[PDB]
RNA sequence: AUGUAUAAAAAUAGAGGUAGGCUACUCUCCUGUAUCGUAGAAGAUGGGCGAUGGUUGAUGAAACGGAAGUGUUUUAUUGACUUGUCCAUGAAAUUCCAUGAAUCCAUUGCAUACGACUUUA
RNA sequence: GCGAAACCACAGCCUGGGGAACGGGCCAGGC
RNA sequence: CUGCCGAAGUUUCCGGAUAGCAGAAACUCAGAUCAGUUUUAUGAGUAUGUAAAAUGAGAGUUUCUAGUGGGCCAUUUUUGGUAAGCAGAACUGGCGAUGCGGGAUGAACCGAACGUGAGGUUAAGGUGCCGGAAUGUACGCUCAUCAGACGAAAAGGUGUUAGUUCAUAUGAACUAGCCCUGGGCGCUUAAGCGUACUACCCAUACCUCACCGUCUGGGUUAGCUUUGAGAAGCUCAGACGAGUAGGCAGGCGUGGAGGUUUGUGACGAAGCCUUGGGCGUGAGCCUGGGUCGAACAGCCUCUAGUGCAGAUCUUGGUGGAAGUAGC
RNA sequence: CUCUGAACCUGUGGUAGGUCAGCAUCAGUUUUCGGGGGCGGAAAAAGAAUAAGGGAAGGUGGCUGUUUAUAGCCCUUGUUGUAAUACGUCCACUGGGGACUGAGGACUGCGGCUUGCCAAGGAUGCUGACAUAAUGGU
């Protein structure tokens, strides 16, 4: 449907391939796309599966971090021979964690590559970014650590704008103009 | 075609005559003028337009006969006089006019 | 890839190329003639709109070798006249009931050339119709069809 | 009554752009062997009867006339009454003592010339 | 603020194309808020252009427009037909475009 | 969508036997060119009667009498596969005699990846006792106390703004 | 460019808000088709009434924001605007779409395919 | 300072698959 | 240069004479015959041949005259095979003369056979992204820690899924399916597999139209003020369009000759140059500008030392190798 | 006298072509939404309403067993009825939206209305702007 001029999306519960496929499309739309919290991004199949399957690759440069991990499969989805999917590349960016210039924009999320509306119940999911700190990433503690402390402050921020909202809330219906003309559905 | 037919309340039009709305009346002027040699031909003296006082004769009677009707409906004052814009998020397929 | 066993029988029914559509009369020679033909051809029973729909909007006469499309009622009446048939209406009232003068009647019209049906046909076309293909025998399944080729 | 060209661009000959020695001049590739002969994709295109433009409409210049060429005075005469179908085209071998008469006298008879202002100045 | 945005913004996706096979001559265009095919039946018919810029200025202008018109849907996604003037550039993929809401039928 | 067809048909009448036998089978097909087909499969298949010299007397479509009310379908098939030789009974629940042939024809291509040709229905029929039944899902879908949770149904408008409820 | 408008986290197989004293509450979710914003010759000139508030610009600012803080507020004063409710004029004939250091240098050996290298200078 | 000649369709990273060699041109991947 | 026809690639006797295939001419015919046709029935042994109903097409010649006079693959039939494979013949078409959509790619696989185009609709195959098209619907199966997706392979499984049957809620024996063990990115209540139903994508294919050409069938003179008689003209209609060898027709260009244009030219012939313009399907032709300096062309006919990318071609000029090897 | 659209004065009279656009009324092709109606189907099956009878349930009341209660359900007839709807099929029944084409060039014809008129042997009207740029080409 609409669109925006650039979108920030939360990656965290989101399956690598569903996301990518749907954010490759996007790029070749000409939008720009920034993808946070990579490390949060899941992948269907048991943590033994994709380590084998990242093991395999192991064995050109090998990226570790998760955000980079995300970016080959976008890049393996967009003409990257071509000048229009170099293109495409150029307008993804894709980090782990928020960071500041993210943190206090809007963070929409995919349906189509969710994993709790796309995976049956009971099956293992190994985590991008779990999965990487046993391949060669080395800064999982740290990137959690900042994460819980974004996540203190943005609650705070959250507390005030909510008590803020009540203030209009509350003067919303001592208006008698919102009760005399609401037959129009507001 | 290119006008969108809104479902705003009527407007009483059977006061004021129409007649004198045909073709001809909104015709452009003949571009005419039996402009002799040099002058206006060479130097460039030219003429210029101007809508006489027998469209605005016409035009103030319209308004005089159309106002009342206007006036008599709320909002309707105000409604003419704002210009329709679409916003973030308007889709002109569903929503109705 | 037609045999040629097969690819002369399609040439005795005047289905020279692919979706090209005439009228026959169902008889015992008719019949196993097409089981013969059954994976490269279909047919059913045309009801009135199927046989009428088809002579008004794709009906040509076959007039001094030329396709003539039938336009007017003396283009019938000047070539089948001599059968006692002088209008379009008759022509199809002919065609329908298989009058003493089918023979004439089919012969005269040009083999219907039929458009791409509207929709497509089903998924695997060169299935037998009651395998879940399009060719072979369809009984009333035929106006459905031709319903999409007009 | 509006003039359709089936194809604008020229039909040139096969490899010309590979070697200075071989012309652009259309030549019918009679290799057996050759892409271009059994028409492959992305193969250039041959000169086919299909390109062949409307009879009406044939040998007329983009304004709606056929070309005629003049070499004097008496060769423009001719076209007193297929003025609307033709244009004088002087010869490139006209000396500008005849391309002058000759532009005159067109003038007279309402023949367009194509190429009326061709080694000549004006003197208001 | 609010502009005037009398139209409805679009992109251009892709040429008429099949998998080795492209056809400049009709584009693919995606009116952004239209999700189906029955919704692409109200923009049909209706004026779509492509306006861009060019350093160099003509009439003191810089803008330039090329005109087109929806024709068709294409797909069950909304996506439309639409054919140009002049034969959209391959370099326009992902561009906007602007559908107009004339010529009107509502 | 399959239907249920009524088809009567008979050998045509010769010197031989004036009068012929009358046989009627119930089958299910989506059009009656298909219903006529199998009929004639299955009375070559058993009495061994030759379709050219037989005819089809009757055709006709049957619709559920109590397409309102749930019911059991006790259904016996007949399975040709690479041994050849098979035959199994299944019940289903729903309210539509052609529904459970559907789901049936569903179960058989999932599992054993037949087809519509090699199954053969022999019977069906309504299993209305609840003891009759021998298949323990329908006996789980039959007690008072019917109430579970709801199967996920996992459902352009992309790029939705909020996390989405996935809840009752 | 054409509103280049929107910061919880979190489960989802339950969460959040709301309130009482973590135990008992309640309500909402079931997406944003939401919310903010939006009227004027793109937005004129005055008269006002009514707010006497709101919308902000301008500078003078302090606080907060490491991560990639580079932006959030708090304002102080002043400048205007105000369609909040109204009026009086005005904007058109375009009279149907086109819009100063460093290097080389000398020195240098501490160096060794060659520069490089290495201080001094 | 004086100064050739052989040779010269054009080119010049790999990995596979591409059935006829196919790798140097082709197809999917890295560079 | 263009257009129209267009094989055969092999019977048979034996390098061949035949024939076949493909054209030319003259004949006689549409009230006559014919067919990689289907029948009917007679017989004969489900088939078989013969004789006589349907369907389609107007048919039968006679004469002489080019080329072919290899096979590959595939289908079916096959006889023996025999580590197993396979081999051997025969049967039949396709390619060989043939592009196009799909098949990742590919010459044998799936569709489809071709004038130039606009629009529409499909085939085969597809619709997560690369990629045009449903991250469609409704059921199920599958968890792999190598699935799947496009021979050790038999089977085993404290592996499942549905389970059936038999014993007395359980257990045993079994019934199958799938997993484990034995094009890319990515996907896992699928973007996997099976089934059913809607929608959608696009080939040179199909339909409608326009245009080109060919073939075929007509019309057209007391040449009527419709004037449209270069009758070698004009005009109407329909069908058709791959193509090697080969057959046939019409055109483009060059040197010279007869005739002609009461032809062009020092107010600039010919030639050459040009991101100037135009005409023709094409060979080619016309023209502007620049350069240039003495001749030259269109039309009818005649004529020939008449058209080049190749011949390890001939002559001349000139490059990269190279400022290299080197002296 | 006639003629010379003959020169000029006076006309201030009229009528005004090429490229690109917009709309309307049409014709050919096509695509996509609707509305109404006839007929068929067990003259749909259901179902509601509905006068009864019988039965059992995964059992209401009474009390797992029980039989309409202090809820009801199923079956059968009856039932209004000539029901409705779905599906199939048909209408020479009708209302919109979109796109692509405009070949031909006096009149002939086949038809429909009422000599004339017409959607009937192929596009014409009404406008503009730019033209002195757009349209194109290289």
């Amino acid at each position: 449907s609409e669109f925006q001029k650039v979108v920030v999306i939360d990656a965290k519960g989101h399956l690598l391939g569903r996301l990518a496929s749907v954010v490759a499309k996007q790029l070749l739309g000409g939008q720009k796309v920034v993808v946070v919290r990579c490390e949060e991004l899941n992948i269907s199949g048991h943590f033994f599966r994709n380590k084998l399957k990242y093991l395999a690759y192991l064995r050109a440069f090998h990226f570790r971090a998760p955000s980079r991990i995300f970016q080959k499969a976008v890049r393996g989805m967009l003409p990257h021979k071509t000048a229009r999917g170099q293109a495409a590349l150029e307008h993804l960016q894709a980090v782990e964690g928020i960071p500041p210039p993210f943190d206090k924009q809007k963070r929409v999320v995919v349906p189509a590559a969710l994993r709790v509306l796309r995976l049956k119940p009971g099956r293992k999911y190994c985590t991008v970014g779990r999965l990487s700190s046993e391949v060669g990433w080395k800064y999982n503690d740290i990137v959690a650590k900042l994460e819980e402390r974004r996540k203190v402050k943005s609650a705070a921020f959250y507390q005030a704008k909510l008590a803020k909202q009540k203030k209009i809330a509350s003067a919303k219906e001592a208006s008698p103009v919102n009760q005399k003309l609401s037959q129009f559905g507001y | 075609r290119y006008v969108i037919a809104t479902s705003a309340p009527k407007i009483d039009v059977s006061g004021v005559s129409v007649e004198k709305f045909t073709k001809a009346y909104f015709a452009k002027q003949k571009r005419s003028g039996p402009v002799k040699k040099d002058e206006a031909f060479f130097a460039e003296n030219a003429p210029k337009n101007a809508l006489p006082a027998e469209r605005i004769a016409d035009q103030k009677a319209v308004d005089a006969k159309l106002l009342p009707a206007i006036k008599a409906i709320p909002n309707m004052k105000e409604y003419l006089a704002a210009s329709f814009a679409l916003s973030n998020g308007d889709r002109p397929h569903l929503m109705k006019f | 890839n037609i045999p040629p066993k097969a690819r002369k029988i399609m040439q005795l029914l005047r289905l020279l190329q692919i979706n090209n559509g005439i009228f026959v009369k169902f008889n015992k020679a008719i019949k196993e003639m097409l089981q013969v033909v059954e994976p490269y051809v279909t047919y059913g029973i045309p009801n009135h709109k199927t046989v009428r729909e088809l002579i008004y909007k794709r009906g040509f006469g076959k007039v001094n070798k030329q396709r003539i499309p039938l336009s007017d009622n003396a283009i019938i009446e000047a070539a089948l006249g001599k059968y006692s048939i002088l209008s379009v209406e008759d022509l199809i009232h002919e065609i329908y009931t298989v009058g003493p003068n089918f023979k004439q009647a089919a012969n005269f019209l040009w083999p219907f050339k039929l458009s791409s049906p509207l929709g497509g046909w089903r998924e695997r076309k060169f299935k037998h119709f009651i395998e879940g293909g399009d060719a072979g025998k369809r009984d009333e399944h035929i106006n459905g069809l031709v319903q999409k080729m007009l | 009554v509006n003039i359709i060209k089936k194809r604008t661009k020229p039909f040139k000959r096969h490899q010309s752009d590979r070697f200075k020695r071989v012309g652009e001049s259309w030549r019918k590739p009679r290799g057996i062997d050759s892409c271009v002969r059994r028409r492959f994709r992305g193969t250039i295109s041959m000169p086919k009867i299909g390109y062949g433009n409307n009879k009406k409409t044939r040998y007329c210049m983009p304004n709606g006339l056929k070309a005629f060429l003049v070499r004097n005075v008496s060769d423009v005469e001719l076209l007193l009454m297929h003025n609307k179908t033709y244009a004088a085209e002087i010869a490139g071998n006209v000396s500008a003592r005849k391309r002058v008469e000759i532009v005159e006298k067109a003038r007279a008879l309402g023949v367009k010339v194509t190429n009326a202002g061709a080694k000549v100045r004006s003197q208001e | 603020a609010q502009g005037h945005r009398l139209y409805v913004k679009a992109k251009h996706l892709s040429f008429q194309r099949s998998k080795h096979v492209i056809h400049p001559g009709t584009s693919i265009v995606k009116i952004e808020g239209c999700d189906s095919k029955e919704e692409a039946q109200f923009y049909l018919g209706k004026r779509v252009c492509y306006v861009y810029k060019s350093s160099k200025a003509v009439r003191g202008s810089k803008i330039r427009v090329i005109w087109g018109t929806i024709a068709r849907p294409h797909g069950n996604s909304g996506a439309v037909r639409a054919r140009f003037v002049h034969n959209l550039p391959a370099k326009t993929f992902g561009s906007s475009l602007r559908v107009m809401l004339y010529p009107s039928n509502i | 969508a399959l239907k249920e067809y009524q088809v009567v048909g008979r050998k045509v009448p010769t010197e031989h036997e004036p009068v012929p036998k009358l046989f009627r089978m119930r089958l299910f097909a989506p059009n009656e060119s298909v219903a006529k087909s199998r009929y004639w499969y299955f009375l070559k298949m058993i009495n061994k009667v030759k379709k050219a010299t037989g005819e089809i007397v009757a055709i006709n479509e049957i619709s559920e009498p109590k397409p309102l009310k749930a019911k059991v379908f006790g259904i016996w098939i007949r399975y040709d596969s690479r041994s050849g030789t098979h035959n199994m009974y299944k019940e289903f629940r729903d309210t539509t005699r052609v529904g459970a042939v559907e789901a049936m024809y569903a179960d058989m291509a999932a599992r054993h990846r037949a087809r519509f040709r090699s199954i053969r229905i022999l019977k069906v029929v309504e299993v209305e006792k609840k003891e009759d039944v021998r298949r323990n899902y329908v006996k789980q879908l039959l007690n008072p106390h019917l109430k579970f949770p709801l199967p996920h149904r996992r459902t352009k408008k992309v790029f939705a703004p909020h996390r989405p409820s996935t809840f009752y």
